[PDB]
């Protein structure tokens, strides 16, 4: 703690409570860069989540297609049993 | 003296130079540890005003406390900092008069940058948005 | 002094930012040991206004346990939160 | 500030990159997965041709 001998004068503590530049650029880029800080934080979350929804985009596709696959499979060999009928009609 | 909780609002201002209100609740009661003392009592009548000091500590505490905090960090986590801003590191207690403050209860957060939280209820907004 | 729950009305914000207003019950008795002692009746006139301390003190527990929560999580999981916040944890 | 510019920039950019490359990679292993369904198909297909 701070001490001034000749009035035994003693500063426990020294709390601060503001500082404020005279110039206005000063604090108006320095709000600006922070302002930009969470700014480019949320736009970080979009990007994240654009990418996110167009990853389960990607696996939705992927897996309908599977399944159009797997559709055309089964078909396939019911067309190969109908071929079957058909050839004997033929 | 009793534990009747007086409110408290200090400005305080982030080393990125973000300033933000506070409206910050305080716990407090002056401890006895008997009525037969008469020098207890003389430090809870050493203070001229017991209120006044006890928030100007805190407050330098908290002003303190969060300066050397990065604006990095200035989310819900900060509840935690403050709270062991107020709290020895391991109640708040004033030897002087005898104070004891218990526990602080926070209330509200109000940065003076409209932009601020606007950007963060936008935020939140388009996550249950994007949910 | 009868359980007669009185209501309150406590506002709190999320850590990220989302204030959110509460309305919010409590249920609310004092025990009484024995009619005989003459010392619990001296806690009971202890408090000021008990009705205040409890709602500053309960709500002091609310937002704190709250604002420790993300904003990731404010459902209806909320109310097992709060729930868990006045009651001790065993 | 607009080193920080610069940076959150650049950094999104690598962000968008391995994003573009990782999404590329899934296209790849969609393409995997349906290039077997479809050879099984072409087995259907051959023995009804």
């Amino acid at each position: 703690q701070a001490v001034f001998p000749q009035n035994g004068l003693v500063v426990s503590s020294v709390d601060v409570q503001s500082v404020e530049p005279v110039d206005q650029r000063t604090r108006d880029a320095l709000q600006r860069s922070v302002q930009l800080a969470i700014e480019i934080t949320t736009n970080s979350q979009e990007a994240a989540a654009k990418h996110e929804a167009q990853r389960l985009e990607q696996e939705a596709r992927g897996r309908l297609e599977r399944q159009k696959i797997l559709d055309q499979s089964e078909a396939e060999k019911a067309r190969k049993e109908l071929l079957e009928l058909e050839a004997m009609s033929m | 003296l009793g534990p009747d909780f007086f409110t408290d609002v200090i400005t305080i201002e982030t080393a990125d130079h973000a300033r933000l209100q506070l409206q910050l609740a305080y716990n407090w009661h002056f401890e006895l540890k008997n009525r037969n003392d008469p020098a207890e009592a003389a430090k809870l009548f050493s203070v001229p005003d017991f209120v006044g000091d006890a928030c100007k500590a805190i407050a330098s505490r908290v002003r303190g406390a969060v300066a050397s905090v990065t604006f990095d960090d200035f989310h819900k986590n900060s509840a935690r900092i403050i709270r062991m801003a107020v709290f020895g590191f391991e109640q708040a207690v004033f030897p002087q008069n005898g104070l004891v403050v218990s526990s602080v209860d926070v209330q509200s957060v109000e940065p003076v940058d409209q932009r601020t939280r606007d950007a963060l209820q936008r935020s939140v907004q388009l996550a249950i948005e994007i949910t």
